[PDB]
């Protein structure tokens, strides 16, 4: 081999549980079929495999054999998954670990991006990492949890579809397509979180990292700059007065990342509260804006604030670039800086001179300001 | 092509030796 | 309180469009039974109003029975005839049949576009005035000009040029001048249809009783009682006496008012505030009824014969929902878009 | 006919039925409907 | 078949957790059984 | 002449003319 181990792995995999054996076989098949950047192994002891708090410990009994698969991505980084099994519950869980080749100097506001409690929380829409899937286990635990979730791992739905468990006996045909779809989703999720890590490391220094590709999306000169980018907490988000509509719409759930950007010009402060759900680059961040310039011009008492929120939130697909579109948040922040420049310069009376070539200042019943940019001629029209 | 045929012959000989070792481990 | 959580890219995008929706226009059917609502995105919803006001009413009855994409840009104005629904969208007016818009076809009758100055903006159409006594339709918008169109044939007869900036609203009072028009320039102008000339101009910002230079000079709303006028917007909510052009009384409110109308003996108003404002003609604030929208842009009295049960006040503005008032002291319910 | 708000009618006289039987305001679902109405 | 690949040297995992002489003897029994 | 020199339309015509007519607020060609 320097100029085999599969037989030893088969002799070890003889003693695996049936969902773990199905996961091992399908993972080896998918690794030999398409993606050679995948490795599986079995960790445990074959001697144990041969075979009222004590009731809680023996109910939450981990199987001594566990499987461990790691992926390498095209960012000299790897993702390690360890699947564990619970024979008393018929539920298999996962622990995760993202490690890069570099030292990975993390910024302050990164935080829960790569924290292994909540990396893979919402691969599919929802699933929360919290609740057990089958209600028979809910009735069994009612006859007798999140700390044990942090101790053992997260019982997702996609993990159990990888194992073959169908919850309304393991099946390879149930594992087949779900294998390739979930491995593609993991490969996108880790790259998205590393790109957000790089962007947050740049955004803490007051600089919006724009690429060479996205330069046609924005005008050349910009005056408004980002001075603060601080992650906040959920309850801190719900304490804000100008974010009632996101909460009442059902978009401010528990499993989100909540940020505060602060953008200024001369005596002009704009607080932008940002919601990310963990399916980034497939579901955009949502923004709320409060301009503390003269009095308090907010979303309820001004319509151009609502127009800027419509330009950022609803029209986000103009800002996504190539197929690995992980640059969406920076494009939204740069567009919102441009919109603050337009809102301050095109306002009729003079602290800010109007240098825009808008050619018409208002239109419509709501007296709308021009917020659409036109690149080959470079001028602002209305939406 | 001659070097590739020699390398393929060496690889087939190594595979035959591994198969003979596997048959000896299965028989014993 | 978060009852429905979307959990999906399409449903998150639909929740974002509903969260950022503005409803500009309202129209009523020839019968009382149907309502039509214009959209920020160029869409049109059709509301079964008699089915919503019925005793048998479901939670899914407060939904559009037919909603359809109708214009590329926003729908700024609707008006209805004996048979048609005229809708002014991007820069042109489409026509729809009330009998066919409930069905699956949903085709248009015509598509008329008035002649322009060929500038590269494609200006809007803010107000549609449907003129009786002759089949006609008055177009007004960002062209700063009043166009008159025959309803039978798509020919444009009169072009009226009096304003400096664009127009917000039109009016009708069935006398010799018979056409009021108010605009962004800050002057209510009178337009005799026979001579096709301007006969009278009332500048509301020039009068010091009304001025309020903080909000600016723009007239958003007009109303006629064939002898009187209510003018509001930027400056103030003022009651003018026509043939005298004198400001009689002022209605003391801070928020700018986007719409006004005459009730039986009240004045209904709505603007950047949350509530519908009920004034007396002397100038006393009779009532303020809170709505569900943070701001309102359109009121509609559904005073139609052959359906007395569909006699409500409908209000719409900066939301995705329409408030329905079965009584003038409280909202009964609201129709989601 | 005169337009009638039937929803306020039904909720109001359901509250009247709750007034006629005060024992019913001790369960969960009946109390939640009492709160809302 | 599976026995063909066991003779070929390839070992594939089954769904639930001296070959040469046995397979050729089973061929010898199968031919005699079908002729009989 | 100094700002519009290359390193809503910059040149037109055979002589590649710069926009020198003012519109009371943008520059067009004569």
């Amino acid at each position: 081999e320097y100029l085999d181990q599969a037989h030893k792995q088969y002799e070890t995999a003889r003693h695996l549980p049936p969902p773990l054996y199905v996961l091992f076989v399908q993972a080896t098949a998918y690794g030999q079929a398409c993606d050679k950047t995948l490795s599986v192994a079995i960790e445990g002891s074959v001697d144990e495999a041969k075979a009222l708090d004590d009731k809680r410990k023996e109910m939450l009994k981990r199987h001594p054999l566990s499987v461990m698969l790691d992926l390498k991505c095209k960012d000299d980084s790897v993702l390690h998954l360890t699947f564990y099994y619970l024979m008393n519950l018929n539920i298999m869980t996962v622990k995760a670990k993202v490690t890069t080749a570099m030292e990975l100097i993390t910024p302050i506001s990164a935080g829960d991006l790569l924290s292994p409690d909540s990396v893979l929380s919402c691969l599919y829409p929802g699933d929360h990492g919290k609740k057990t899937p089958n209600p028979a286990n809910q009735y069994q635990f009612d006859k007798v949890l999140s700390d044990y979730v942090l101790e053992l791992g997260h019982p997702y739905l996609w993990v159990q579809k990888l194992g073959g468990l169908h919850f309304p006996i393991a099946d390879h045909s149930l594992s087949a397509s779900h294998m390739e779809t979930t491995m593609k989703l993991l490969k996108t999720r880790v790259q998205s979180r590393l790109a957000l890590h790089k962007q947050f490391a740049s955004l803490e220094h007051g600089i919006v990292p724009v690429t060479s590709d996205c330069q046609y999306l924005f005008p050349a000169k910009v005056v408004s700059r980002l001075v603060k980018w601080v992650t906040v907490a959920h309850e801190d988000y719900m304490e804000l007065h100008f974010t009632k509509d996101i909460v009442d719409a059902g978009l401010a759930g528990d499993t989100n990342l909540y940020y505060m950007a602060l953008i200024e010009r001369g005596t002009a402060k704009l607080q932008a509260a940002v919601v990310l759900n963990p399916g980034y680059s497939s579901i955009p961040p949502v923004f709320q804006l409060c301009l503390n310039w003269k009095g308090e011009k907010t979303n309820s008492n001004d319509d151009n604030i609502r127009a800027m929120e419509g330009e950022v939130n609803v029209c986000y697909k103009e800002l996504c670039g190539p197929w690995p579109s992980h640059q969406l948040l920076t494009n939204q922040l740069q567009r919102l800086c441009v919109l603050l420049d337009v809102y301050l310069e095109t306002e009729s009376h003079k602290e800010f001179p109007q240098e825009k070539m808008c050619l018409r200042l208002f239109r419509g019943p709501s007296r709308m300001k021009p917020f659409k940019y036109n690149h080959p001629q470079g001028f602002f029209s209305h939406r | 092509e001659s070097v590739e045929d020699k390398l393929e012959l060496r690889r087939k000989q190594f595979h035959v030796l591994l198969s003979t070792i596997h048959e000896l481990q299965q028989t014993l | 309180v978060p009852l429905a959580v979307p959990l999906g890219q399409t449903e998150v995008f639909q929740a974002l469009q509903r969260l950022h929706m503005t409803i500009f226009s309202q129209s009523v059917s020839p019968c009382g039974k149907f309502l039509a609502a214009g959209n920020n995105y160029g869409q049109i919803a059709i509301f079964s109003l008699s089915s919503a006001l019925s005793s048998e009413a479901k939670e899914e009855s407060k939904k559009p029975v037919v909603t359809f994409q109708a214009h590329d840009g926003p729908v700024y104005s609707m008006v209805s005839t004996d048979r048609h629904l005229l809708s002014a969208g991007d820069g042109e007016v489409k026509a729809w049949l009330w009998a066919e818009m409930l069905k699956k076809g949903c085709k248009e009758l015509w598509r008329r576009q008035p002649p322009y100055r060929t500038s590269l903006e494609v200006p809007e159409i803010n107000a549609l005035l449907l003129v009786p006594k002759e089949n006609s339709l008055i177009l007004a918008g960002g062209d700063c000009q009043l166009h008159t169109m025959d309803l039978e044939t798509g020919t444009f007869t009169r072009v009226l040029r009096g304003h400096t900036d664009y127009i917000h609203c039109l009016a009708l009072r069935e006398r010799s001048p018979e056409v009021l028009s108010g605009g962004e320039d800050g002057a209510v102008r009178l337009w005799d249809l026979r001579t096709a000339k301007e006969v009278q101009t009332i500048e509301v910002y020039k009068h010091e009783e009304c001025s309020r230079p903080h909000n600016g000079r723009w007239i958003g709303c007009l109303a006629t009682d064939s002898d009187w006028m209510v003018c509001g917007g930027g400056p103030a909510l003022t009651l003018w006496h026509l043939r005298s052009s004198t400001p009689t009384t002022i209605f003391p409110i801070r928020a700018p008012q986007k719409h006004v109308t005459f009730y039986q003996d009240l004045i209904l108003s709505a603007g950047q505030g949350r509530c519908v404002n009920q004034w007396q003609l002397s100038g006393e604030l009779k009532a303020q009824v809170p709505g569900s929208s943070p701001g309102l842009l359109s009121l509609s009295l559904n005073q139609q014969p052959a359906a007395p049960e569909c006699k409500v006040l409908t209000a719409a503005g900066n939301s995705c929902r329409v408030d329905v008032f079965t009584n003038l002291g409280y909202r009964a319910f609201s129709l989601s878009f | 006919s005169i337009p009638i708000d039937y929803n306020l009618y039904r909720k109001f006289w359901s509250l009247q039925d709750y007034f006629r039987n005060p024992v019913q305001c001790y369960e969960k679902i009946s109390w939640k409907t009492f709160l809302k109405y | 078949y599976l026995w063909v690949q066991k003779l070929g040297g390839l070992h594939f995992p089954k769904e639930q957790p001296s070959h040469m002489e046995t397979t050729m003897k089973l061929l010898k029994t199968r031919v005699q059984s079908r002729l009989a």
